[PDB]
């Protein structure tokens, strides 16, 4: 009984942490994309 | 074939004599470059590494196949031969594009084979058989693809993990034909659900012009759909198919609205429950099509509840059945 | 809340100010919240 | 038990460095629960192994380790034969062998002996590596010592393919011992860790390995200079403060003269 | 039993997610600083 | 981030 309860709480914490990590990955991807576009156009005009 | 020819020409007495003369004069640059700078050794090693895949590639059977069973057999043989990609060096992306090419050839072969079948000049049971064979072929493609996919994941897990590129999803050209065939199957399943029992609906209980006009309109809609080449997967054929489907929907909607006017006339005529059940029994096809049932929902509250009020035996279960159609126990209301 | 009365400076004081800044100008040549979840799991 | 982890780390930092391995092994027997964690934080002198296929000395680390086996950088094979292992890559393996040759040359030029080992692995849109150098003092001369250096570099390759960012973290464990007539016996141990970041233009003329080697040699020279000057002259100052060659009466007289001088200077300002 | 192995596997997943999330956050901050610094330098060059 | 993605991929599947 208590075992399944702690699987539930640890699953809640795990999915929250995984969603936070995926959001961080998305922010990193956006940083990479904007870095690519900025560097491309600025090196082009340079 | 050309690399082995060049390898033979490199070993000829004249070329070896030229290299020996150059080596004699201490012109080692030319000899070492000819050994290595040509890249002939690397090219030969790679093309021999590619040899098992190209040696027994069985597409000749598929391109020569003219029957669905033979096409399935050739596809299974093709994937059984692609099973030998584990011990052959080949880019994963290049092998994936090769599978796309195999899909293109499969689409062309299926289109050519089904074009010759002359689907207009044959009945519906053979049509069901042909589509069963075609979708068996598609399922064989799907599961053999799945086997090759798990094998490719195992292969790419070894060697380079290919961290630069993880885009590998395939866009088969034949799936566009599979979707069209599925749409044709759904259309003709609905058409048969209309045809096979609407004649029974209009059959007088043992000849009016409304029956002839309705059957003629249904057959005219079928002919209008059939005039458009349904197997044409290209853009113009697809738009023509959409136009034909829309016209068929319009004609069937008009006929169904006229039948709904008849349904309103039923309540205009019947007064008690027995005449309601009689005129329900006269119309059997109307229970299954998912447009007439709304009208049935208008009458159910008048009839079924009343029948329940009458119950609260086998004759009364027949009364309940006549409102819910054949197999009345399947409905959510028929469960109780 | 009535807005503050913005006003430009006088032309005389503005030009004196610009001269002063020209003189003073040397002659040049010509997250935690996301981390808090991560910290807790490591401790457990 | 993070508090106990900090306790163990502080104690290990406090103990003498020559007995780091034996005392670390002993401490593992006290609180084994954090032992591997301790081994991740505590820095240890490296171990030498014989690659028999090529006949070379290679350094054992935690980055080339795979379970209970250590991968050689030259043979690319584990000393215990593992049927399954993590080779770095095809391209990163050529980068690894190029780095091994370059750092063999660097080690020969700067150390004239010892052993070196460069191990690379991939990283998120980039690659990381570890450069290990060991150099035991030769027994020809009375000076006997050891030098260990571990330089972990992380290379984040920018999308353009021309620019990249290098993050270098270096740890140097030094030990020296001299037995001279006057000094009798001196034993200078020490450890020192430093870090720095840079960004450089990757090119055919300036490939990755050139930048990593430049950063590594700059850090090595900086660490050598700091160890020789600051961290050893401080010990010299401490030894000079523990006892005075000159008598304290003379020092007091000199300080009285100095007080006269500074007050005279303060008066005339 | 098997649920104890589930506990252990979920704990490994939780700690791995926490470590990767911390690494992602620090990497995002570092790459933002790198981007703005290099952009300042390249604008000066332009 | 491929190593990170695979760990998430195991979690996403389960």
């Amino acid at each position: 009984p208590e075992l399944l309860s702690v699987i539930r709480q640890k699953e809640k914490d795990l999915v929250l942490a995984a969603r936070l990590g995926k959001a961080l990955l998305e922010r990193n991807q956006d940083m990479s994309r904007q870095y690519e576009q900025m560097h491309k156009e600025l090196t082009d005009k340079l | 074939r050309a690399l082995y020819r060049i390898q033979e020409k490199r070993e000829s007495p004249e070329v070896l004599l030229t290299l020996d003369i150059l080596k004699h004069g201490k012109r080692f640059h030319a000899t070492v470059s000819f050994d290595t700078d040509t890249g002939l050794k690397q090219a030969l090693e790679t093309v021999n590494d590619y040899n098992p895949l190209m040696k027994d590639f069985p597409l000749n059977d598929l391109l020569s196949a003219t029957e669905l069973d033979k096409i399935r057999q050739a596809l299974v043989a093709i994937f059984t031969h692609l099973r030998k990609i584990r011990n052959t060096k080949y880019p994963i992306q290049r092998a994936l594009r090769l599978v796309e090419a195999i899909s293109r050839d499969l689409s062309s072969q299926l289109l050519k084979v089904l074009g010759t079948r002359k689907l207009m000049h044959v009945a519906y049971e053979e049509f069901e058989k042909v589509m069963v064979a075609c979708f068996e072929v598609f399922q064989t493609w799907d599961d053999e693809y799945e086997k090759l996919q798990v094998l490719l994941r195992d292969i790419v897990k070894r060697k380079r993990e290919e961290n630069l590129k993880m885009v590998w999803r395939i866009n088969p050209a034949h799936r566009k034909l599979q979707a069209r065939l599925d749409q044709m199957r759904k259309f003709r399943r609905q058409h048969e659900q209309l045809r096979a029992v609407i004649v029974r609906v209009l059959r007088p209980q043992v000849f009016d012009a409304a029956d002839a006009n309705a059957i003629e309109e249904v057959n005219l809609a079928y002919e209008n759909v059939k005039e458009v080449d349904g197997l044409d997967v290209s853009k113009e054929g697809t738009e023509a198919w959409e136009a034909a489907m829309k016209r068929y929907d319009e004609r069937i909607d008009r006929v169904e609205t006229r039948i709904t006017a008849r349904l309103r006339d039923q309540l205009g005529t019947a007064k008690n429950a027995n005449e309601m059940f009689r005129i329900f029994s006269r119309f059997n096809a109307l229970f299954v099509r998912p447009h007439i049932r709304g009208a049935i929902r208008e009458y159910q509250t008048q009839l079924i509840q009343r029948v329940k009020d009458d119950i609260e035996l086998t004759a009364y279960m027949k009364r309940v059945e006549d409102v819910l159609g054949k197999g009345w126990e399947n409905h959510v209301e028929g469960q109780k | 809340v009535h807005d503050k009365e913005l006003a430009a400076e006088d032309e005389q004081v503005f030009l004196m100010k610009q001269q002063s800044l020209l003189a003073k100008q040397p002659a040049t040549p010509t997250e935690g919240v996301l981390a808090s979840f991560f910290n807790s799991l490591l401790s457990k | 038990s993070d508090q106990q982890l900090d306790c163990a780390l502080d104690l290990m930092r406090r103990l003498p460095p020559q007995q780091i391995e034996k005392n670390l092994s002993d401490l593992i027997d006290l609180v084994p629960s954090l032992c591997e964690d301790l081994l991740s934080s505590v820095d240890q002198p490296l171990k030498i192994a014989r690659d028999k296929v090529v006949g070379k000395d290679y350094l054992l680390c935690d980055y080339n380790r795979d379970g209970d086996s250590y991968r050689s950088p030259w043979s690319n094979k584990y000393d215990p034969p593992l049927e399954d292992g993590a080779m770095p890559s095809a391209r990163l393996r050529k980068l690894e062998v190029e780095a091994n040759n370059a750092f063999d040359q660097y080690r020969d030029l700067y150390f004239e002996g010892g052993v070196s080992s460069v191990y690379l692995w991939d990283l998120d849109h980039g690659f990381a590596g570890v450069i290990l150098i060991k150099k035991a003092g030769d027994g020809s001369k009375k000076i006997k010592g050891c030098w260990d250096s571990i330089h972990v570099v992380e290379v984040q390759e920018k999308s353009s393919g021309r620019t990249a960012h290098y993050k270098l973290t270096s740890t140097v464990m030094l030990w020296l011992q001299t037995n001279k007539s006057g000094s009798g016996t001196m034993n200078l141990g020490g450890s020192l860790t430093r870090q720095m970041e840079k960004d450089e233009t990757v090119s055919d003329c300036s490939p990755h390995i050139a930048n990593i080697g430049r950063l590594v040699e700059d850090m090595e020279n900086k660490i050598r200079s700091t160890l020789n000057e600051i961290y050893f002259g401080k010990t010299k100052d401490i030894v000079n403060g523990l006892r005075s060659v000159q008598t304290f009466a003379d020092k007091s007289k000199q300080e009285a003269l100095k007080n006269d001088l500074v007050e005279a200077l303060k008066r005339k300002q």
